[PDB]
């Protein structure tokens, strides 16, 4: 037969155990439950909503003075599966959900040892608020949590703790989360730089209380930006050099603002494109909206610099008059400055005369109309080599400051401790 | 084994959690509701359902979970399982969906004198009737209504919370700063709490919590306002263009289909409901209204510009209004074989002649052209100017009052 | 109180909640239904289904729950779990993407007399088909079917409480209006059981649209590229645009045109108003673009090859311009050299006249023009009319 | 009341685990008929159709009978489902996990011991959709009932006998039936379906199958989606009445009609599922007609260098414009001051013949473009129209099956 | 049947279901796990997850559930619900949206001689990392990791049934081809307890994508558009539409390029060859708009201001190709005949600037034809 059977009896129903109770011999002592964190899988960050689902085994560890047994009397049994609904166990929940899932998603056996030992490592998918922080979108880094706390008891009652390890004979905190190698798949867009784990206790609030005390989780993740920089910022910069480009158009092809309301119209796309993809908080503008902003604005100039251009070019002495300084100013100086391109018989005779004339006054007609269209081309060469290096700088200004966002080397700031599973802290 | 089971085993030996704790026949249970917020989760305006992480922080007395604790090793209090013990069925009637009851079920905390403290986690998506008049810069009045589903006035009476001493109550939502994170968002300006009673039935009594909290427009400002801006200040830029360049229609139906796509997407962010007109939606009408009218005098402007003697002849009220009075005020103002041989010279003196004439009155009909278009640029500038200011002049005095009225 | 636990531990001690409340089995239950309409959640027109928020309140009487009150400390009043007592078997007929009956199972009222108050909360999601034929005026009569499934009206029967729905509590949508509410109550024969009715009782609620919401985000633009798409007969031939401004009005109604597919069902049953006045005003499109280009192809007829026609001259240069009077519409070897100068004044003439045709086919482009703009204002004015008016006199 | 006594006495020593066999080898007879309410949608992006039904399980358990001169003439009962034994019939052929009923009504129970349970449900079956011809399409949808315990050893799954026929329909109760709006059920046949690479010892050896061919309405669909993108689709003919100089804007409108185009190719990417065994019809025509006026676009550009190209870039060869001119139009109905000044007009006059004879040869290639564009015309008019005539023909003769079963003469019909 | 109803009484009259099926604490389950695959519901490409209607079949012997059917009327086969025996603890490693273990809980046979076949149905959402690499024509190699959660080798050890999952009975998704499939069975030391082994199967399905949907709604429009790309160097220039022909086909390719992005998941762990190409395409569209406007401006090169290089000049003609008031009367004449001289120049000059334009196109269009005969041959 099997003497598991005989032993789970003994423990339960002969030694009348109650799952209720707390594992103590007096109601003033404390129990200590060590807690860690397995990620076995980032599943998604969706910023739309602020949500961090994560793909976890919790690590739980108490004694229980119940649940003790002579091994050598039972046969020898070193180990013991109990189902929870059995035993009593800590109930360690996830105060900053989203959705309803405060406890593990299954519940499975707990391992008993003959010292009292309980070990249980339930799986769980875990939906957590991480705040983000959109500033330096897509080059950014996401500074999530996950905060566990004991709602049943208070700190008087049980005491969280760090699950400890022990290596030469030496006992250190484990101060991190838990990563197997053979078990844990990486994201694909999202880079795992920092993962501590944290003990907090809130001197300000009283110890009778639950929230006196919490285990934190965080996960300080970088997104990499391969993706983003390969479908958005590229076509965006390729788009908007087009706008500077539309100064090259002749003003005779009524081209000109077609190319520039086009360039504008597509930013615009892109940017609500980004909208889409990004939460409504306000805290901050994202890098790439800033930048989206920028080119919008200095397109929408663009097209100002265009439409008086179009006037400028298509201005006739018999409506406007050239006056000698805007002449001075824009085919003597600036142009130089830019280094641009460099009786019958008395009724015939009458007749000649007024023909002359006529095609005196035309050609003094095409000389005004050219002298203003050279003021419109050297307005729009103007406007190219003020504008152009302004896109330039402004692009490469922004996307090297995005580029230079790494996340700090501590995670949390004045603490000298790196919180490095290859450096432990008492070991 | 500890005295704990042995004070569990006294207490539940005749328990019935479906009794009120009536010590006597006629008596009212006084349950103290309060609310601590730990997260404002969102305020969906679509489905008009807000959702927020709270603790309902509850405390009644039941007389017959009492002892000594010095007949039991000093147990001062006890936590014992939520479905042991009777507890009023605290729900958020104001609730969206079918979610009334708490979800976490913490435990209840039993002290020797009979206090009972209940203070579970729940998720809960009450309903918000969204003023959407003045959206995005505006402010909620958001309620969340707690009472108790089947027990009346006769049988409980609801009261306030106390603080953490114990000697005052709280009438607002208490709000632990180690706990909550603030919503990008929203800002809680007010957070009030105040008892109910309706007329016409004694027997209704409840604890509404209040959150007056103020939209931050900035996300709107930036990918909504400022792009309708920089359409329009292009609308005002059409009455610039020449008419000779054929660019002016599709500069203006251009920036019409900007404005008719950015008042397409917002659809998904502006609520459905069709008691008033959002601000932001107002403004957008305007602007399409505007651009639309822009369009219309582009189309005018490009007529009277292509005119010619040989389709149309000059009014006399439309040059004397348009080219002595307006120009002043617009500053516009503009500055044998030799027989047949001198026949033919004659003829064609005779043909420029008729084309200088011709192509005289082609001018005219261009400067009246060009008159009427700097007049309607300066009208739409001082119409639009004026319409932005005064409609963002109305969104920002929008503010929440400066005491809740509870 | 000792004495409502003494209560509760008597009446359920031998209660079975399998057998109906009744003191003979040939009895009926009578069982008075009210439903009470708390907040109407929303109305998906895709796929017509409506979620109210009601309470389904209900009285029955059960014998074996009475107890005099003198023998208990004057208690007349307690509570008890739904679960602990019979329940009648309340179900949704026409229950879509939802719950068939109550869930929640709230507690109940029972005094001294047996009688029993149970008000529980529901979300009902029912099917109701949605008339889309003066949408967005539309007005829509939403059923909610309610009857006992296992039983037949010689077992349990029902009865409305009263003839309309309780709204005292009903909270303003602010998108419908409740016009009207009432509720009837059936004796159905069913072809399962023809030998005994089943009798349900049905809540209709007849709701009217408040359109402005649809008004402003739909119809106003619809409206304003309508009125722009006879615009295009006053912008001149010569400006190239023409096709610029009638192809832009085009891509805004397919986009619009994309917009309404997606806010009504795919239902065949009748057309929609909406649907109407787009096909309407895409054939308008339609037909403003060909005589935009059969006026453009007018405007550079040219005169080499195509004679001008005396019927058409005589139609559009004497008599409808002449008609029409709102627009300003007009109503040695030195022979050699001159040789050539006979040469270039015959060319000037040619190409005067060649100039004098072409301006005759301009102005014949011209009056179409502006013969087709008075036509186009006038179905743009009298059309929508015809569309809206007819549902907006109501 | 003497329910409560007899319901007590059946349920005294009853338990829902067990079969209710009365010896070895002794089959429980199921017989199943399914009652339409209403047809709720058939949501092509999950291919899932949600129907509301009421199944009608009727089989016999010895252990539920009783004799009514004992109980005050009492025949009829009624037991809650979860205290009784069940066929555990569910729908094997769901889209997600809901096997078994919605509401789990009470079962009456017969003093003979006969079962009749009908329980509401609300049932998500798969059926993939044949979109070849959408949206003229008839979709044969089913629904798969298959004991999910026991085996056609234990259970012998039939269709329910009315007055001694087999019913094999769906039946459709006149009282509370609602007609969908977009789908009209054609035909509803049933039948019992056997899998012969299983074993009857297998519990998927046995099913029984209600059939559903129903028929899109497609009134809606043309007057919102087909009928827009044909009028659309047809403003590509008039490019070639618009002039070819720099105005008229042919480039503008052909592609501006191939954005309109793909537009609705968006449009109808919505509606159709993401399946990938057929191109739908209305697809087809999409890209015929996408093909078509990437086509009338090459044809525009073609026009564009023909009628714009001069004597001084291009040389018009005799044998081109004999072709263009002669042939095609044929078919188609299309003193030093006295020196001085004689020197000056004559120069005057040779300029001005130069330049006129110059400009013929422009004319040349203007009427060049212009024959091409009406042979073209022509050409893409016959075009357009005989593909949207045979698309739409074809999509008119998609005729529902007369028959349910195309090998079986039965109607299968009440 | 009485025999039936007291044989399930006398099995669970002393079953205590938490206790492991062995005779001896020290001998270990034998578990035939077996996968059995139903229907591919769907593969969610952004969200990387993957849900599929599979049933798990579970053998194993049980000691204390075996009777002798000669004491039961002959009854040898029964069937009991799950929650009344023991039940090993599959639980799916890589679930991203659904449960771990099997919450349908349906019955189970059970023989005479012990063994129990228990096959529960189950929709497994797992995450699997999505290869876009060949999209669409790409293939997808889905994991499912099933094992035993809290006990270990030598407590309960488990063995796939056949090599293969089972696909008898599944049904065609119509989007996806199950090229090959295949189950392994691992010993994995996990570093909660490194002293012992975890016994785990994997089933892996290689699924081919079938490109017809994503060939007419993405491939061929982006085709066409590309082709309507070379198009503009063979329009002249003096149409006026050169730039809205090359800004309508720059912004439909960005158009479907979003298109794209919103189809995949926004890894970055390859780029998608459908990304490589559309970002080629762009950048080519983008190279032709600059050439196209360089030779815009070329066209409309004012003679009196820019003078033709003779570089340019032979490159772009000799060789690519190959390849009283009487008086005043007169001297207005005069004047008229010179001014005619020099328009004419000028006009010999602004064609010169034409003809270049039109070798330019002419060279780019050939440039384009290559590039469209190269990859028609590589595609062969
Ligand atoms: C009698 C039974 O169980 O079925 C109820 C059928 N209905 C809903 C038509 C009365
Ligand atoms: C031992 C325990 O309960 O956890 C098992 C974890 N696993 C599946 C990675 C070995």
């Amino acid at each position: 037969v099997n003497e598991e059977e005989r032993l789970i009896n003994d423990l339960l129903i002969v030694n009348k155990y109650n799952k209720h109770v707390r594992p103590v011999k007096h109601n003033n002592e404390v129990v200590n439950i060590a807690l860690s964190l397995t990620l076995s899988n980032l599943i998604s960050l969706k910023e739309t909503d602020e949500t961090l689902t994560s793909n976890v085994w919790m690590d739980h560890a108490w004694y229980d003075h119940r649940l003790t047994w002579n091994a050598s009397e039972y046969s020898d049994i070193s180990i013991l599966r109990l189902p929870p609904e059995l035993v009593w166990i800590p109930d360690i929940v996830l105060q900053n959900n989203n959705d309803g899932q405060y406890h593990v998603a299954y519940f499975c056996n707990v391992l008993v040892r003959p010292n009292g030992y309980v070990t249980w490592l339930p799986p769980a998918i875990f939906r957590s608020s991480c705040p983000i922080n959109v500033l330096y979108f897509p080059f950014d880094w996401q500074n999530c949590s996950l905060k566990f706390t004991a709602l049943n008891y208070d700190a008087n009652e049980i005491t969280m703790d760090l699950m400890t390890d022990t290596i030469d004979g030496k006992d250190y905190p484990i101060e991190w989360i838990i990563i197997d190698p053979e078990a844990f798949t990486e994201n694909g867009e999202w880079e795992i730089i920092h993962k501590p784990a944290k003990k907090n206790i809130y001197p300000d609030k009283f110890p009778n209380g639950t929230n006196y005390q919490d285990v934190t989780f965080y996960l300080i993740i970088r997104r990499k930006p391969l993706f983003y920089v390969i479908n958005f910022i590229t076509p965006c910069v390729l788009i908007s050099f087009l706008a500077s480009l539309a100064f090259y158009l002749p003003a005779e092809s009524g081209e000109k603002m077609s190319t520039a309301i086009s360039v504008l119209l597509a930013q615009a796309v892109f940017l609500l494109l980004t909208s889409q993809r990004l939460p409504e908080t306000a805290l901050a503008v994202p890098l790439i909206g800033k930048y989206l902003m920028f080119i919008m604005s200095l397109v929408t100039g663009v097209i100002v610099n265009c439409g008086i251009v179009l006037n400028f070019h298509f201005r006739t002495p018999s409506t406007h008059v050239l006056s000698t300084r805007v002449k001075q100013i824009f085919l003597e100086k600036l142009p130089r400055i830019l280094h641009m391109s460099r009786d019958e018989i008395k009724s015939g005779i009458d007749s000649t005369n007024y023909i002359v004339k006529q095609i005196k006054e035309k050609n003094a007609y095409d000389e005004e109309v050219g002298n203003w269209n050279l003021v419109g081309q050297t307005i729009d060469r103007l406007s190219m080599f003020i504008i152009t290096p302004v896109m330039v700088l402004g692009t490469i200004f922004i996307f090297v400051m995005g580029n230079f966002n790494h996340p700090p080397a501590k995670p949390f700031e004045g603490d000298p401790f790196d919180y490095s599973s290859d450096h432990p802290r008492c070991a | 084994s500890v005295m704990e089971d042995t004070l569990l085993s006294v207490l539940f030996e005749t328990y019935n959690p479906k009794v009120r704790p009536a010590q006597t026949v006629g008596d009212k249970v006084t349950v103290r509701v309060g609310l601590t917020l730990t997260n404002l989760l969102i305020l969906n305006e679509k489905i008009e359902e807000m959702t927020t992480n709270v603790f309902l922080n509850l405390a009644w007395t039941d007389y017959r979970l009492q002892w000594d604790p010095a007949a039991y090793e000093g147990i001062k209090d006890l936590r014992i399982p939520s479905s042991d013990v009777w507890q009023p069925d605290i729900v958020l009637m104001n609730n969206n969906d079918g979610s009334f009851e708490i979800t976490l079920h913490v435990n209840v905390l039993v002290q020797h004198t009979g206090a009972v403290s209940w203070q579970p986690s729940a998720i809960y998506r009450s309903s918000c009737t969204i003023k959407v008049m003045y959206f995005p810069f505006d402010w909620q009045n958001c309620t969340m209504v707690f009472k108790s589903y089947t027990y009346d006035t006769s049988e409980v009476t609801l009261q306030h919370a106390l603080d953490a001493k114990g000697e005052r109550e709280v009438k607002e939502i208490v709000i632990n700063k180690d706990a909550f994170t603030e919503n990008g968002q929203w800002s809680i300006e007010h957070k009030p709490s105040r008892k109910n009673w309706r007329s016409d039935d004694p027997s209704y009594e409840d604890v509404t919590f209040y959150l007056i909290i103020q939209r931050k427009p900035l996300f709107y400002i930036v990918y909504t306002i400022i792009p309708c801006i920089l359409i329009s200040i292009l609308a005002i830029l059409v009455f610039y263009l020449p008419p000779d360049a054929g660019e002016k229609m599709s500069l203006s139906i251009s920036a019409l289909l900007a404005v008719t796509v950015f008042l397409l997407l917002l659809a998904d962010k502006v609520p459905e409901t069709s008691l008033s007109v959002p601000i932001i939606i107002r403004y957008l009408m305007f602007i399409m209204i505007l651009v639309a009218f822009s369009v219309i005098l582009s189309v005018v402007v490009l007529n009277l510009h292509h005119r010619s003697p040989n389709t149309h002849t000059m009014p006399n009220w439309i040059r004397q209004i348009f080219i002595e009075t307006l120009p002043p005020f617009l500053w516009i103002q503009r500055p044998q074989d030799l027989k047949e041989a001198v026949e033919a010279i004659k003829y064609i003196a005779e043909q420029l002649e008729s084309a200088s004439e011709f192509d005289d009155l082609k001018k005219d009909w261009q400067y009246v052209a060009m008159v009427a278009d700097r007049l309607f640029l300066y009208v739409f500038f001082v119409i639009c100017s004026i319409g932005t200011f005064s409609i963002f002049l109305d969104a920002s005095h929008n503010v929440p009052p400066d005491n809740p009225f509870a | 109180s000792e004495h409502e636990t003494r209560l509760v531990a008597n009446l359920l001690e031998n209660y079975n909640k399998v057998i109906r409340p009744v003191e003979h089995h040939t009895h009926f239950v009578d069982i008075t239904v009210g439903l009470q309409l708390i907040q109407l959640i929303s109305v998906d027109e895709v796929n017509q289904i409506v979620e109210t928020n009601v309470r389904l309140r209900q009285q029955w009487i059960d014998v074996r729950l009475r107890w005099n009150p003198a023998d208990y400390g004057g208690i007349k009043k307690i509570r008890l779990p739904s679960d602990d007592v019979w329940l009648p078997d309340l179900v949704l007929y026409n229950n879509a993407d939802g719950d068939f009956a109550i869930v929640h199972m709230t507690k109940l009222l029972l005094d001294y007399t047996g009688k029993i108050m149970w008000t529980p909360p529901a979300i009902f999601k029912s099917y109701c088909e949605i008339i889309v034929t003066h949408f967005p005026f539309d007005q829509q009569n939403c059923t909610m079917k309610l009857g006992i499934w296992t039983y037949d009206g010689t077992k349990v029967s029902i009865s409305p409480e009263s003839d309309r729905p309780d709204l005292s509590t009903f909270m303003e949508s602010g998108e419908w209006v409740m016009k009207d509410y009432r509720g009837w109550k059936h004796w159905v024969y069913y072809t399962c059981c023809p030998d005994t009715p089943y009798l349900d009782i049905t809540y209709h609620f007849i709701m009217q649209r408040i359109p402005l919401y649809f008004v402003v985000n739909v119809i106003i633009p619809c409206l304003l590229f309508s009125f722009l798409t006879g615009l295009v007969f006053y912008l001149p031939t010569d400006s190239g645009e023409k096709m610029t401004l009638s192809i832009s009005v085009l891509l805004s109604l397919t986009v619009f045109l994309l917009v309404i597919v997606e806010l009504i069902p795919s239902t065949s049953s009748a057309v929609p108003l909406i649907g109407k006045y787009m096909l309407f005003t895409m054939i308008f499109v339609i037909s403003s673009i060909i005589i935009t280009v059969v006026v453009i192809n007018t405007h550079h007829r040219s005169p080499s090859t195509h004679t001008m026609p005396q019927w058409v001259r005589k139609i559009f240069i004497d008599t409808i311009p002449n008609v029409m009077f709102f627009s300003t519409m007009k109503r040695p070897d030195v022979k050699s050299a001159i040789e050539g100068v006979k040469y270039i004044a015959e060319h000037m003439k040619s190409d005067e006249e060649s100039s004098n045709a072409a301006e005759e086919w301009k102005y014949v482009a011209m009056v179409i023009d502006h013969i087709l703009l008075c036509v186009f204002m006038l179905i743009c004015i009298i059309g929508t009319v015809s569309v809206f008016a007819g549902r907006l006199i109501e | 009341n003497e329910e409560g006594r007899l319901i007590e006495k059946l349920l005294g020593d009853y338990d829902k685990r067990i079969i209710p066999a009365k010896t070895l080898d002794h089959i429980i007879d199921v017989t199943l008929k399914l009652t339409l309410t209403n047809l709720i949608s058939l949501n092509e992006k999950e291919e899932a159709l949600t129907t509301n039904v009421w199944i009608e399980i009727q089989w016999n358990d010895y252990r539920l009978s009783w004799n009514t001169s004992e109980y005050e003439g009492i025949d009829l009962v009624r037991i809650p489902s979860e205290l009784l034994w069940l066929p555990d019939v569910v729908l094997e052929n769901n889209v997600d996990g809901q096997f078994e009923v919605a509401y789990y009504a009470n079962v009456l129970v017969y003093n003979d011991g006969s079962m009749y349970w009908l329980p509401p449900a609300i049932y998500r079956s798969t059926c993939p959709i044949a979109v070849t011809y959408f949206p003229f399409d008839w979709q044969n949808c089913s629904l798969v009932f298959r004991s999910q315990t026991y085996n056609a050893h234990e259970v012998n799954l039939q269709l329910s006998a009315e007055e001694g026929e087999a019913v094999e329909w769906i039946h459709i109760d006149p009282e509370d039936f609602t007609e969908n709006g977009e789908w009209t059920i054609r035909h509803r046949p049933a039948k019992k379906n056997y899998n012969w690479q299983l074993t009857k010892d297998d519990t998927d050896f046995q099913e029984i199958i209600f059939f559903l061919i129903i028929q899109r309405k497609p009134l809606f669909y043309i007057i919102n989606i087909i009928a827009p993108c044909v009028l659309i689709s047809s403003l590509v003919v008039l490019v070639y009445f618009l002039p070819a100089q720099a105005g008229g804007q042919k480039c503008t409108l052909s592609i501006s009609v191939l954005l309109a185009q793909t537009i609705f190719l968006f449009l109808i990417a919505q509606k159709v599922p993401e399946t990938s065994l057929n191109v739908p019809l209305i697809g087809k025509y999409l890209i015929f007609v996408m093909f078509v006026s990437m086509l009338i676009v090459m044809n525009c550009v073609i026009v564009l260098n023909v009628s714009l190209r001069t004597p001084n870039t291009h040389s018009l060869s005799e044998k081109i414009k004999h072709l263009f001119l002669g042939f095609l139009p044929k078919y188609l109905g299309m003193a030093p001051e006295i020196k001085s000044c004689v020197e000056a007009c004559n120069f005057i006059a040779k300029s001005t013949k130069e330049q006129n004879d110059s400009g013929s040869e422009n004319e040349n290639w203007v009427l060049i473009g212009k024959v091409i564009d009406k042979a073209c015309f022509w050409i893409a008019l016959l075009l357009f129209s005989i593909g949207t005539l045979a698309i739409f023909l074809t999509g008119h003769f998609n005729q529902v099956p007369e028959f349910p079963f195309p090998g079986d003469p039965r109607k299968y019909v009440p």
